[PDB]
């Protein structure tokens, strides 16, 4: 595994 | 077909070719070469089918361009998605001169579009060695988040004997993740914790949790004692872009010993207590509403139970005014202490005390509870010019107690010849007027502008005096004496005692200021002058107190003592920080501290750090009497802290911290150890003495010597994160 | 010695107008640097060509001193801005921050009490940091900052040139 940052999810 | 010499053709390359016939197999022969977006297998032999079909390479080598992975396999099939496979296959992100290490499994697939990567019968070799075995393995190719086991952590210490960590991640969602932490511990068993991290448009926070059956028994039979461990608690943040702002920090944990025990990451010191904290905040242009919640659990035995604060209700603000105008501000307070104190009395097996609760030296007025409100308005007039200031402030203080008093205390107070007042009042006004000079200077040193500034200042206070022993104290701290002392309109935080004050502050600060407004250096120095005695105290500071107690000081002098403080950066490299605080009345130190701190901006990775501190004038309160008190012999602070990172060899880097109390003569702490990183792997080792915050089964602080050794390896490639803790906070500097 | 009382030419901002924002977008340290700034001469509107951004205000604590049974005495509380100057079409022209720390003494048995000391201590601090803010921006001039976004403007449509060169370079 790998973790990271969150962030929001792209919207398209 | 045959063809030679550069064969060129998903990209057949080589250097010899044959091909071979129509709708069989398409066979190519000599340093093949198959290529595509960041794929690359080469061999010596390689087996087509149809233009857009199956691809086979023998004896091969492969290499994903943009992560740094290359293997090598018995050989090497591609299909129709693009999903290479391997036979015996190797995976490793090592460079190709290195064997740091390697995945070897039975099966090896490779998808570099998802960026996955599987194996069956799968290996871990160390330098050729193998240490680890699974019958499947996924790692990530790319680095984006995925959920698997995350990088573990080995170590040995007094507390816990072998510990291992084999943290588990679960990648949720963007904007929320969650990570398990199995903790085994050789001592005390498999604790269990976690963490569930979120991110919001409005609000952001980390929920935690932990859980352990101790099999760990030395802690059986003392006070407040738990088998089973636990803790969790919630932090948040709402509202940081709007004028609403609802704040959580909140922890609950099982029993005292809990980080006493299962934690050696707070470092020295350990930690006394955990807060449980809500509050709610509106912001305003010109005034702010708080409403706040606010509690304390004790992680000790040996502390006297905390107040809380169910409501405190706070209004604060100003009017607006006209430039150079009168300025009105306001604030206002309610709050209501309470506290459920924990005074059992622990006996022997006979009737023989062998403990005392620190709640139960407690007496009288000191065990009250109640409603307190607070209004404080005040006027200023603000009189300013380039060069210089005045500004002239009064300010009405009125404060209202609705006390309640339990049925000890007050046996207690007429044990004493004193009555216990239940609702109380205090009026007084304040006068305030500071002043001061702006003078300035340009000058140069080492070719560069400096801007010299002069800063002398004067602040008259006048507070009447009020008697003030008949109240609690709930909210209340005498600071140590510091150049900050000189421009408070009280020698004590918050609002139970209200000093009486007819003083005089002078003081100057000279500044050293860069072209950009920027400031390497502060150098300041004052002092006060005291035109009444002090009389206002903490409780068991009062005279009457003194001589029920029989002691005995800085109650009567005519001066402070001299406040002396400053500031140096040297580029930006270098930092050193020092105050110093001397008492003329009595020709000794009060307190003082030097603290180095370099760290270049060519190569951040070499960190010294050298401090020194002295202090002998705390007013704590005190377990055993139930009061405030001044001279603590065995508190007093006379110690250095050292720490250093620097890098050996390019590669390499050693580290180290000692933290020394001349006071008692003992090493606080003192660590050493190594960090080697390389392309594929970094590898951190650190010996580890340090003093543990102990409650021992006598209600009796005590500390312990623990000693530990960490270890991490990180094998880069293999999962990992992107972004120790005594480490961290020990030693100033390490970021890189 | 040398010095002399500061004159109204050089105490005055010369940078009439700027935006003012903050992460903690109604916090007290960008209300009370939004204050200090209208008080000084220098309009605070978001009409302004050039923005300050208060990125990030981190406060943060640590023990560097013991009791006797080997716990915290004093805390250092050190609070740290990191800002931004940023001009039009959200370019920034300069970016750096700005630290103050403090220390006081612990009481183990008096909680609120320290909660209280620590609080007078973040004020101040926050005091300290506005007014290194505002030397900070006593040192602009919108000579500078035109300078600076003009220069960042032009390496801005210089790299997009760049880059669209090679756009069609290895489009055959
Ligand atoms: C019982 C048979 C049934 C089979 C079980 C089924 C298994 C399949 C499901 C697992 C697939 C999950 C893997 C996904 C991998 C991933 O997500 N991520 C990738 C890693 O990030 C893969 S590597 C995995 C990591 C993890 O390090 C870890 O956390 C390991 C995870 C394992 C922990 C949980 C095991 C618990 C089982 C016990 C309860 C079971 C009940 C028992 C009934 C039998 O290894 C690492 O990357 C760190 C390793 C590097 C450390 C190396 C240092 C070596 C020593 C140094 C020098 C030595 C010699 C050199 C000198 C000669």
């Amino acid at each position: 595994g790998l973790k990271g940052p969150l962030y929001f999810p792209p919207a398209d | 077909a045959t063809l030679a010499g550069d064969v060129v053709l998903m990209q057949v390359e080589g250097d010899e070719a044959n091909l071979h016939q129509l709708e069989n197999r398409g066979e190519l022969v000599g340093n093949v070469k198959l290529r595509d977006k960041g794929m690359l297998v080469v061999g010596d032999h390689a087996q087509v089918q149809l233009d857009n079909g199956e691809a086979q390479v023998d004896n091969a080598e492969y290499v994903i361009h943009k992560a740094h992975a290359r293997g090598s396999a018995l050989y090497a099939k591609r299909s129709e998605n693009a999903i290479i496979m391997l036979k015996d296959g190797t995976y490793t992100r090592c460079e190709p001169s290195s064997n740091a290490w390697t995945l070897k499994g039975n099966n090896v697939k490779l998808n570099p579009a998802t960026g996955f990567g599987t194996a069956t019968n799968a290996t871990l070799r160390v330098k050729d060695f193998p240490v680890f075995y699974t019958p499947y393995i996924y790692f990530p190719i790319d680095d984006r988040r995925q959920s698997g086991f995350l990088p573990p952590s080995f170590s040995s210490t007094s507390d816990t004997g072998f510990t291992l960590v084999t943290p588990y991640y679960f990648n949720l969602a963007p904007n929320y993740d969650a990570t398990l932490y199995p903790r085994y511990m050789a001592k005390r068993g498999m604790m269990l914790e976690g963490e569930f991290r979120y991110l919001t448009h409005s609000s952001e926070g980390i929920v935690n949790a932990a859980y352990l059956n101790d099999k760990d028994d030395h802690r059986e039979g003392f006070p407040d004692y738990s088998k089973d461990r636990w803790l969790y608690g919630l932090k948040n943040t709402t509202g940081l872009d709007s004028r609403w702002l609802a704040e959580v920090d909140y922890t609950r944990i099982s029993d005292p010993y809990y980080f006493q025990d299962l934690d050696t990451d707070l470092g020295v010191g350990s930690t006394t207590y955990v807060n449980q904290r809500g509050t709610l905040t509106y912001r305003g242009d010109t005034f702010t509403g708080r409403l706040n919640a606010q509690a304390y659990q004790l992680a000790t035995t040996t502390d006297v139970t905390p107040y809380d604060r169910l409501p405190q209700i706070t209004f604060d603000g100003f009017l607006p005014y006209n430039p150079g105008g009168m300025q009105f501000t306001y604030g206002t307070e309610f709050v209501r202490f309470d506290r459920d104190l924990d005074e059992n009395i622990y006996f022997n097996d006979d009737g023989s005390i062998r403990g005392k609760r620190p709640d139960a030296s407690l007496q009288g007025l000191a065990r009250a509870t109640g409603d307190r409100m607070h209004l404080e308005p005040g006027m200023s007039l603000p009189m300013t010019r380039s060069w210089g200031y005045v500004t002239p402030t009064l300010k009405y203080l009125y404060t209202k107690y609705d006390l309640d008093l339990d049925s000890q205390g007050k046996t207690d107070l007429n044990k004493r010849d004193e009555s216990f007042d239940s609702n109380q009042d205090r009026s007084l006004p304040l006068v305030k007027v500071d002043s001061g000079l702006y003078f300035d200077r340009d000058t140069t040193f080492a070719g560069t502008p400096f801007r010299q500034t002069l800063e002398p200042r004067a602040m008259y206070l006048y507070v009447p005096y009020k008697d003030q022993d008949s109240l609690p104290v709930f909210d209340t701290s005498e600071p140590s004496f510091s150049y900050d002392s000189l421009w408070r309109e009280n020698r004590f935080t918050g609002k139970d005692r209200i000093g009486d004050a007819n003083q005089l502050s002078l003081g100057v600060t000279s500044r050293f200021i860069e072209e950009n407004g920027f400031e390497r250096a502060s150098i300041s120095a004052g002092q006060i002058y005291y035109f009444r005695d002090r009389r206002v105290q903490l409780p068991g500071l009062t005279e009457k107190d003194l001589k029920r107690l029989n002691l005995d000081l800085d109650n009567d002098s005519w001066r402070s003592p001299y406040a002396f403080a400053g500031q140096y950066r040297f580029n930006r490299d270098w930092r050193i920080n020092s105050d110093f605080n001397w008492n003329p009345n009595t020709s000794r130190t009060e307190s003082g501290s030097a603290i180095f701190h370099y760290q270049p901006e060519v190569d951040p990775g070499k960190v010294v750090n050298v401090g020194y501190r002295y202090r002998a004038d705390a007013r704590r309160f005190d377990s055993s009497r139930g009061t405030f008190r001044y001279g603590n012999e065995n508190d007093i602070i006379k110690q250095h802290d050292f720490s250093v990172i620097w890098p050996l060899v390019p590669q390499w880097s050693v580290l180290a911290r000692w933290q020394y109390d001349y006071n008692k003569n003992r090493t606080l702490e003192a660590f050493g150890g190594f960090e080697y990183d390389s392309c594929c792997w970094k590898l951190r080792l650190i010996n580890r003495y340090w003093l543990d915050v102990d409650d021992d089964a006598f209600l009796v602080q005590s500390e312990k010597a623990d000693r530990g050794i960490f270890l991490q390896i990180v094998l880069k490639g293999l999962g990992g994160i992107v972004g120790e803790m005594f480490l961290d906070k020990g030693i100033q500097g390490y970021r890189q | 010695c040398g010095f002399q009382l500061r004159g109204l030419g050089d105490a005055q901002f010369a940078l009439k107008e700027i935006d003012v924002s903050a992460r903690n977008a109604y916090g007290p340290t960008v209300r009370e640097l939004k204050e200090t700034l209208e008080n000084s001469g220098v309009k605070v509107t978001s009409n302004a060509p050039y923005h300050l951004v208060l990125v990030r205000e981190d406060n943060q604590q640590r023990t560097v001193s013991y009791t006797g049974s080997a716990r915290g005495a004093e805390f250092e509380l050190t609070n740290t801005i990191n800002y931004e100057i940023v001009g039009a079409n959200d370019l920034v022209l300069m970016s750096n921050q700005v630290q103050v720390q403090k220390v006081y003494v612990h009481d183990e048995n008096n909680l609120i009490g320290s909660d209280q000391e620590a609080a007078q201590l973040r004020s101040e601090m926050r005091r300290d940091l506005i007014q290194q803010l505002s030397m900070r921006l006593q040192a602009l001039t919108p000579a500078q900052l035109d300078e600076a976004q003009r220069q960042a403007e032009a390496k801005a449509k210089a790299e997009a040139e760049a880059l669209r060169a090679a756009d069609e370079a290895e489009r055959q």
